């Protein structure tokens, strides 16, 4: 089961990379809402960053979390320069999408999907 | 040979027409429904039956390579005519 | 009237006469507002305030295993022993045999095409019955 | 119930929501948002238009193929309305105008046309009819706008017993005429008010919340026969409301009082223009009219719509009114308004 | 050295980018496809296939076409053995149902049985 | 077999087999398989650890001189435990030949970048990372090159559906081009076109 | 209120179901004669654990483990669940 690493040998170094990336993202959110002229507050952007980080909190394999750190750094570099648009930044906020059913009864009313 | 429903909307050869309570009729309001009035079944029913003098016949639709693949029709039944599967022409043995 | 589904419209389990469990698959979806049957019963139990402890099909199948473990192992025939106990129990009540001869309900081919509601509502079955009766 | 009106899909663009709606005056201000919200769930939307089709061009991409049907209609021709509503199952009435022109007065656009639409919807068997009145509709009001709106609302209620009447207070949005009016008055001087604008109370409501309330009233079976009152979550005096508008726009704010008789003469001068008038005496009287409170009527909270305050959307409305110096200012560097 | 002892379960669910509603509400089906009974050929029953459950298809209001909202509607995968299909399904976090391969048993075919002397297998006509 | 059968080049087949033996015995540390196809094409399937020395040898040896990287791809075969196959195509102008070098990796094992040999490999394996998710270590500028800016996932993986999970449309409420879950007006009608009769007995796999 | 049905799940080949199989083949007939209106459903399976299920009024269900039991332990368990009715 001995496999080639990506950047970190164990989970502590991967956690260190996660922490550094999240620090840099937390720095970036005010410039992101300033340059792109979003109408959201800085607190809303920081909660969105925290939610996107918490969406991957159950994974304990070093290689895949290294790959997610790589992808997050790629998106950070994409946002540092103006390569995203306003629409690419606000695609993290699904404002146009209607709220979906959550309980069993509303799903039973709306259709046959589970 | 087009036929009109009681709502005033015509019926195509496929038999499709909209009901009175159908909301999809609103696409024809201020416009018109495109329906072809040359119904092929009536025009192929008016072709005369060709009387031939053999048990089997061959049909190609007329024109050779401009028609359908050449099929062979049996005429052993004295009750019904032998209809071509492609063009719909019917042939009949004279005995 | 509660519109349910059909055997081509839901994923569901049926057991044949030999004790073999099998599962259908969803080929199409029910039309209109028709829903799955266990979904209808579960929604009724939710509205009535007696809510059942299952929401997805896998939880209903786990309950099915809980009631009878042989209802969740598909394409498998399980052995049913202990004929002697049933034979000894069946000798208690002395039912008297009637004098009516054994006449099956299906004597000719015209009694074969119409058995359930799906076959009774078919035009092919009606054509077959009209063809075999004449 | 018909087979083609049964809902299907996941409520997306290509889905079928089972709603056949005829929206009158859809080429206006609320009509854009209503047609946008109706078309994104996959609804059959019928748009009768009086203006150029070029003005309906912006409404064209709001829904899927064959879901928006444009056709011509006239306000004084009941047969055109009978043509428009004969296949619909929901009718929505948003016909209105901020001024009276050489062809239509306030009585025509506020009493005659809604009564004709409601009568021919009742005669065509439409189950759901919705009329958009005003919150401050009073029979004893000063301006003809609110008097005619009250009379037309009574006529609609008396001719359609199952009609749902929605009474918004004041709409603010990207293409509104409430915050944009205040942000454009700065051209002519120093924003005159009546009694410094500290005797009138306003509670404006966001446009998207009004649209969500309309959609939920369409879907809700218990909204038939109700009379809702759509108001915002906060009440402001007029003076600090205009102050917050100018503080958002980062414009110099130098208010000065104006007498009531002097303001009417100013509104008389602006309303002689053959084009759309910048302001009028009716707009003056409605601007300086306190929004009444009607606790006995259900509001946006009864339809499951959470009211969004003006502080989260005012910058979105008024960012186009700033100069180059203050174009990139953030959300929070403006002191919020003071409520009552 | 340059090798890491890794013992956790393999998953790439967070890297594939598929949303959660198509990753925990779905159900993969791993099966050897049945022979088309219109034909005697058996070359299509060689590889395992993974498919997905069929969701709703509705009619188009304009043209009557079959619209659907499932992205995974037409997606099937071919695997050489059962274990590879199971490993691929478990790697992506899909709950799977595996149905065993059905192969025909060897019969006993003889031409001389058509003309038996005292058996019931005499053909009526040839 | 004269008019309608493509003639074969036996001289090229023999020469490429000789060079395959030459290469496979020069570098026994990395070379696993050497195969010449019936249309005289050489494939040197190696270990992924030996990407950089094999390419350095093919670029710099006096008897190979494969100076051009013509094309560099990636192929996904899901039934393998190493589902990704990386294919290098090399052209030698001095000896006028083409060689293919194939290696394997899965989603989590990084591959050493080959920008130190050929500089077109930069954009080529950047595209490979974009379309397949194969990470190339020690890469100068590894980003996306073909997909959308906010795109999540890798489209050319065989488990990715033909239509993506999102679609773009213009919304007038936010005045923006927003992305929504996909809903096709007409579904892509899947066609089953495989004949159930065997066509080529020469490629027949043995039974279990 | 009281007991409505009894379910006994077991296996035919496992040694863990040995005591339950002995209990059935000896005493099931006189158990059924003792309780003629009580449904006692016997369910054989391939790779299941010996388990005892009791259904009470209003859907209350109780579980008893029967693993590695002799027949006498099984019939004290069954008289216990018969005399409980709770
Ligand atoms: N201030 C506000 O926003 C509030 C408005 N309301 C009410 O909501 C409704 C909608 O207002 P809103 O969208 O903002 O106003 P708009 O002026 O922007 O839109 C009104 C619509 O009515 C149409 N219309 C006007 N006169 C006629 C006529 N004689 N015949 C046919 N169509 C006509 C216009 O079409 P066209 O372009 O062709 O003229 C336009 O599409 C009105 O009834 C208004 O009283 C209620 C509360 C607050
Ligand atoms: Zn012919």
């Amino acid at each position: 089961t001995s496999v080639k690493p990506i950047f970190s040998r164990d989970m502590n170094e991967a956690k260190r990379r996660v922490r550094e990336l999240y620090r840099a993202w937390y720095r970036e959110v005010p410039n992101t809402v300033h340059l792109f002229q979003l109408d959201i507050s800085v607190k809303q952007g920081r909660d969105k960053v925290r939610e996107m980080f918490k969406k991957n909190a159950h994974v304990t394999d070093p290689r895949v979390v290294d790959l997610l750190v790589i992808k997050g750094k790629m998106e950070l570099e994409e946002t540092i320069n103006v390569w995203k648009q306003r629409t690419h930044v606000m695609r993290f906020f699904h404002e146009t999408e209607a709220p979906r059913p959550k309980d069993f009864l509303s799903k039973f009313y709306v259709g046959h999907d589970p | 040979g087009v036929r009109t429903s009681p709502t005033g909307e015509k019926v195509t050869h496929t038999g499709q027409v909209y009901d009175d309570e159908d909301y999809r009729r609103v696409r024809f309001v201020g416009r018109q429904k495109e329906v072809n009035e040359n119904f092929a079944i009536d025009l192929i029913a008016e072709q005369p039956v060709s009387q031939v003098g053999s048990r089997v016949i061959s049909c190609d639709g007329g024109g050779g390579a401009l028609g359908h693949p050449r099929v062979y029709i049996n005429l052993d039944k004295e009750t019904k005519t032998g209809t071509c599967g492609y063009c719909g022409l019917q042939f009949r043995q004279q005995h | 009237i509660l519109p349910g589904a059909a055997y081509t419209e839901k994923s569901a389990t049926y057991v044949n006469t030999e004790g073999r469990a099998q599962q259908t698959k969803v080929a199409v979806m029910p039309p209109g507002l028709a829903r799955e049957d266990w979904k209808i019963i579960r929604a009724l139990s939710e509205i009535a305030g007696m809510t059942l402890p299952y929401d997805t099909l896998d939880q209903v199948r786990n309950r099915l295993e809980e009631v009878s473990p042989n209802l969740v192992r598909y394409d498998d025939v399980e052995g049913a022993n202990y004929f002697q106990q049933a034979s000894e129990l069946s000798k208690l009540v002395n039912q008297q045999l009637l004098a009516d001869p054994l006449v099956p309900p299906q004597l000719t081919i015209k009694d074969f095409y119409m058995t359930d509601s799906i076959s009774r509502a078919s035009q092919t079955m009606a054509k077959c019955v009209k063809a075999v009766t004449e | 119930l018909h087979h083609a009106v049964i809902p299907h899909g996941k409520g997306g663009r290509s889905s079928v929501s089972g709603i056949v709606a005829t929206v009158f005056g859809a080429t206006g201000f609320l009509g854009r948002y209503l047609v946008n919200h109706l078309g994104r769930m996959g609804s059959q939307v019928i748009v009768p238009y009086r203006c150029e089709p070029y003005d309906t061009m912006h409404l064209r991409p709001m829904g899927d193929l064959g879901q928006i049907i444009f056709m011509d209609w006239n306000g004084r021709d009941k047969d055109s309305i009978r043509r428009a509503v004969e296949h619909s199952n929901v009718v929505i009435n948003l016909v209105g105008r901020e001024w009276e022109t050489k062809n239509f007065d306030f009585e025509d656009v506020f009493v005659k046309i809604p009564q004709a639409i409601a009568q021919v919807s009742k005669e065509a068997g439409v189950e759901k009819f919705i009329h958009i009145s005003h919150l401050n509709a009073d029979i004893k009001s000063s301006s003809k706008y609110l008097r005619n709106k009250a009379v037309g609302e009574k006529e609609v209620r008396e001719t359609f017993p199952e009609a749902t009447i929605i009474k918004p207070a004041d709409i603010f949005g990207r293409e509104d005429r409430f915050l944009n009016y205040f942000a454009n008055i700065r051209w002519f001087g120093g924003v005159p008010l009546i009694s410094l604008g500290k005797k009138t109370v306003k509670q404006p409501v966001y446009i998207v919340d009004v649209t969500k309330g309309i959609i939920n009233a369409i879907k809700d079976p218990d909204a038939r026969g109700k009379t809702f009152a759509f108001v915002g979550p906060n009440r402001y005096l007029l003076f600090d409301l205009v102050q917050y508008v100018f503080a958002v726009a980062h414009r110099p704010f130098l208010p000065y009082p104006m007498p009531h008789f002097a303001y009417r003469w100013i509104g008389r001068l602006f309303e002689i223009s053959p084009f759309e008038p910048w302001t009028t005496r009716d707009k003056v009287e409605r601007i300086h009219t306190t929004d009444r409170t009607l606790p006995h009527l259900p509001g946006l909270e009864d339809l499951g719509v959470q009211a969004t305050p003006l502080e989260l959307k005012a910058i979105e409305v008024l960012r186009r009114h700033r100069t180059y110096r203050w174009l990139s200012s953030e959300i929070e560097d403006v002191q919020p308004a003071k409520t009552v | 050295t340059q090798l890491i002892t890794v013992d956790e379960k393999l998953d790439i669910t967070t890297l594939t980018g598929v949303p959660e509603e198509h990753i925990k509400t779905r159900k993969a089906r791993i099966f050897v496809p049945a022979r088309n009974n219109m034909q005697s050929g058996v070359n299509n029953t060689k590889k395992w296939k993974m498919e997905f459950d069929t969701r709703e298809r509705w009619e188009n209001p304009l043209m009557g076409w079959a619209s659907t909202a499932d992205p995974l509607s037409n997606l099937v995968l071919t695997f050489s053995t059962k274990e590879d299909a199971i490993a691929f399904a478990e790697k992506n976090g899909w709950s799977y149902d595996v149905e065993e391969r059905k192969v025909p048993k060897p019969k006993s075919k003889s031409y001389g049985a058509n003309f038996s002397w005292n058996k019931r297998t005499r053909v009526s006509t040839k | 077999t004269r008019p309608t059968v493509r003639p074969r080049n036996d001289v090229a087949h023999k020469q490429l087999s000789a060079f395959g033996e030459y290469v496979a015995e020069i570098l026994p540390k990395y070379v696993q398989q050497v195969q010449v196809s019936c249309f005289s094409e050489l494939e040197i399937c190696i270990h992924p650890d030996g990407v950089i020395p094999v390419l350095t040898f093919l670029r710099d040896h006096s008897n190979a001189q494969f100076k051009s990287l013509a094309d560099l791809t990636a192929v996904d075969i899901p039934t393998r435990q190493n589902r990704f196959e990386i294919v290098y195509n090399l052209l030698s102008l001095r000896f006028n030949s083409r060689i293919r070098v194939k290696t394997y990796t899965d989603e989590l094992t990084p591959v050493e970048s080959s920008v130190s040999v050929y500089k077109a490999a930069n954009w080529y394996e950047r595209e490979i990372w974009d379309m397949f998710g194969v990470f190339f270590a020690n890469h100068p500028d590894l980003r996306r090159i073909l997909t959308d800016y906010g795109f999540e996932g890798h489209p050319f993986r065989k488990d990715f559906p033909l239509s993506g999970y999102v679609e773009l449309r213009y919304d007038d409420e936010v005045k923006r081009v927003v992305a929504e879950p996909v809903e096709l007006a007409q579904e892509f009608r899947k066609f089953d076109l495989n004949s159930p009769w065997e066509a080529f007995p020469a490629y027949r796999q043995p039974p279990e | 209120l009281g007991l409505r049905e009894i379910r006994i799940h077991l296996c035919q080949r496992s040694p863990g179901s040995q005591g339950v199989r002995d209990f059935i083949e000896k005493r099931y007939v006189e158990l059924k004669k003792a309780n003629p209106d009580l449904p006692i459903l016997i369910r054989e399976c391939s790779d299941v654990q010996p388990k005892l299920w009791a259904r009470y009024a209003f859907g209350q269900e109780k579980n008893v483990s029967l693993n590695n039991f002799s027949a006498d332990q099984v019939t004290r368990a069954l008289e216990n669940v018969l005399s409980s009715k709770a």
